[PDB]
């Protein structure tokens, strides 16, 4: 009656692979969502499923949301 | 631990369109949940918004937020990638607090609580198909609580409903040994329906909305084990409704067998 | 920038008398009839010349006579008088000429009228061949006098040779009709000997005397090595001397103007001098940052000779990335401010790359990718917005 536990995944590559992946499909996932549910740009003529980019949207007043630190 | 902020960022966006502002942004919302390769590390916030979201109607009974956590466990479940073993013993029971509550209207008359009981029904039937094993004893359990909240009496015509519901979307076996013993209620049923002294309560829709559910579950159970003719299995059955309910089921598996 | 700009279109004339200067489509009597890019060029042209000033009559001297002036002005700043004494806070080029007399007794009357009054720059035009006869340097410097931007210098010029026994200076009297100035040269008696050659500083290095020449001692000339004239040199050295004028200087702008030109010289030893400058910390950061696209450039220039991967991208993973792992690279840690410059520099002259098909290699872009995706930078101080841009570029 001695206890088992389960395979512990510590190795470097394959922790930084799924950080890497999981960091770029949560990101890709955002932009798609935000870019299909407002206005949309596109490189290419009438292209929203593939390459939706954020309409760029003007501010009044643009330094705030460009020299202010996000994250402190 | 904290999630990053582009998924912080994601987590309330997502969050935030289905919360009822408009309807294209949450059909993208639920889109985008049903079709994402990378959404772990974000299911226990979601496993955790959905279950208090449903707690939280008690204090406020939202019909159309139930509604709307509903269709967000059903995106869940039909997400390839994410694997919703470690998570369902939060999402078992909200689904059943959607089934088997009685108040789950603002306005109980005119509320159609009864579609959110069909929907998380097919629901749970579809959360123990996909996640019962016998280590699990998932569906057994299930089976156990709805089959208790219907035998026992005292239980309201909505909780009854939504035990039926659940009970009979979860298979042909299940409405053999568990709804059929109990036909004879039935008649506890008609007792209060073709003769109320109180005509005008709330009890009277209830109750033949259970009985319409009863009796098109029951059809196909009658056609499967009965004789082809059923000439009087009406007058044989409970108030003779039944039986002729079993009479137009056989009539549609003849038209389901010419269109074959 | 100033000979780039006055080869391009006439010269900029710092203090003109009233035209003065017609070689230009707009007037220099007024600030608001001058194009912008003459304004600037104008007050560039204006510092470098008062550098010059600084090099022909010491710095101290030079800060004696800036103080003279602000202690006139500030003077003159306290009376009341109405402008009986308020013009002394009114700067003229006769008044600053004489306040330089004043504190040094030499006037920079030649030096005034050469770079100032005269809106021109020089080009010089060198080649050498040591005479191992009479064992003397034959330098042969022309000018070209004949463009537009250009004018004729005749003053003293400077120039630095390295020999095997150090490095020596010496000055050049460049009249109109003068071409071959024969300056005498040392022993070669550290090669007889392994000992170290002493350099431009105090100290000494080893150095690989393989790639020199058996009867030459002389190791790198360099024509006005301290910028002491508005120039552009135009010199003829060997590719080793320019490959060990890239290691062993202690000068910037000579390092640079050695991997400015190497890139003539696609030879292999090239390839290692840029290298060894690449992987080398103690030298200047904006050295490397540039060493990186000569090395581009010559990898571009030896296609089909080219032996192992592309350039760069082993010593990326030497430098920047995992020992255990060579394509995941080092999560960020912008504290060193030289290896971060060098580190966003290093992949942007790594596309220059292109293969025999004249694509860039598939091989470099998957590498950029890789740079790209295992980008963490949750754990570093400083932001990260310069180093994805340049990743982009």
């Amino acid at each position: 009656k001695t206890p088992t536990y389960r395979e512990p995944v510590s190795d470097y590559q394959v922790l930084r692979e799924k950080a890497a992946s999981q960091r770029r499909d949560v990101e890709r996932a955002l932009t798609r969502f935000m870019a299909k549910t407002g206005e949309t740009q596109s490189l290419f003529k009438d292209d929203v499923s593939t390459f939706p980019l954020i309409a760029a949207r003007p501010f009044t007043i643009p330094y705030l949301t460009a020299l202010l630190p996000s994250e402190l | 631990h904290e999630l990053s902020v582009e998924q912080q960022l994601y987590y309330k966006e997502i969050t935030e369109a289905c919360v009822g502002s408009c309807e294209a942004k949450r059909a993208e919302a639920l889109q985008s949940i049903a079709t994402d390769p990378g959404l772990y590390q974000m299911l226990p916030r979601f496993s955790t918004f959905i279950s208090e979201g449903v707690r939280v109607n008690v204090v406020q009974n939202n019909l159309a937020l139930l509604i709307y956590l509903m269709r967000m466990v059903k995106a869940l479940m039909d997400n390839p990638t994410l694997y919703l073993e470690k998570y369902v013993h939060e999402l078992i029971p909200a689904v059943m607090t959607c089934i088997v509550s009685r108040q789950l209207c603002l306005r109980p008359d005119v509320d159609n609580h009864w579609a959110l009981r069909d929907f998380a029904a097919r629901l749970v039937a579809q959360i123990c198909k996909h996640f019962s094993t016998t280590t699990n004893n998932i569906q057994s359990r299930i089976t156990k609580t709805f089959t208790k909240s219907w035998v026992d009496e005292k239980t309201p015509w909505t909780t009854r409903y939504g035990s039926i519901a659940g009970l009979a979307e979860l298979g042909h076996d299940v409405i053999k040994t568990l709804i059929l013993p109990r036909l004879q209620q039935e008649g506890e049923r008609i007792r209060s329906v073709l003769d109320g002294p109180v005509l005008s309560n709330i009890d009277r829709i209830g109750a033949d909305h259970v009985q319409s559910l009863l009796l098109k579950h029951c059809a196909p159970v009658l056609a499967k084990l009965r004789p082809p003719p059923d000439n009087q299995d009406a007058y044989r059955a409970e108030f003779g409704s039944l039986g002729p309910l079993l009479c137009s089921q056989v009539v549609k598996a003849r038209a389901q067998a010419a269109l074959q | 920038k100033i000979v780039a700009y006055e080869l391009k279109t006439g010269g900029v004339l710092l203090h003109p008398i009233f035209n003065p200067a017609s070689h230009l489509h707009f007037s220099i009597k007024h600030p608001h009839t001058l194009s912008w890019e003459y304004y600037s060029m104008f007050q560039c042209k204006a510092h470098l010349v008062m550098r010059l000033i600084e090099n022909r009559i010491s710095m101290e001297f030079m800060l004696q006579v800036f103080n003279k002036l602000l202690s006139l002005a500030s003077t003159a700043s306290s009376q009341k008088f109405q402008s009986h004494m308020w013009s002394q806070m009114l700067v003229s080029t006769s008044g600053f000429l004489k306040s330089i007399s004043n504190v040094s007794g030499k006037d920079i009357q030649p030096l005034i009228k050469q770079w100032v009054d005269q809106s021109g720059v020089v080009k010089f035009y060198g080649s050498f061949a040591f005479n191992r006869k009479r064992n003397v340097l034959e330098l042969e410097i022309k000018q070209d006098y004949t463009s537009p931007g250009t004018q004729k210098y005749v003053g003293p010029l400077k120039v630095t040779v390295q020999e095997l026994d150090g490095s020596f200076n010496h000055t050049l009297q460049i009249e109109e009709n003068s071409l071959k100035h024969d300056i005498p040269c040392h022993s070669k008696s550290r090669r007889n000997k392994k000992k170290k050659i002493p350099l431009m500083n105090g100290e000494e290095v080893d150095m690989d005397l393989s790639a020199m020449d058996a009867d030459s001692p002389l190791l790198w000339i360099r024509i006005d090595p301290d910028m002491s004239v508005l120039r552009k040199v135009e010199f003829e050295q060997a590719d080793f001397m320019w490959q060990y004028q890239l290691r062993y200087e202690r000068d910037v702008v000579a390092q640079q103007e050695s991997i400015l030109a190497l890139e003539k010289f696609p030879t292999p030893a090239s390839r290692l001098a840029l290298t060894d400058i690449l992987e080398q910390e103690q030298c200047f950061y904006r050295v490397r940052m540039s060493a990186c696209f000569c090395l581009a450039k010559i990898a571009n220039s030896m296609v089909s000779t080219w032996t192992g991967p592309p350039a760069m991208k082993s010593l990326f993973t030497r430098m920047f990335c995992c020992k255990s792992c060579p394509n995941i690279v080092k999560t960020n840690n912008f504290m060193s401010f030289q290896s971060y410059f060098l580190q966003k520099t290093m992949p942007v002259a790594m596309a220059l790359l292109r293969d025999v098909h004249n694509l860039c290699p598939k091989e470099v872009l998957t590498f950029i990718l890789d740079l790209i995706k295992y980008n963490d930078n949750r754990k570093n101080k400083f932001s990260d917005n310069y180093y994805r841009a340049e990743m982009i570029d």
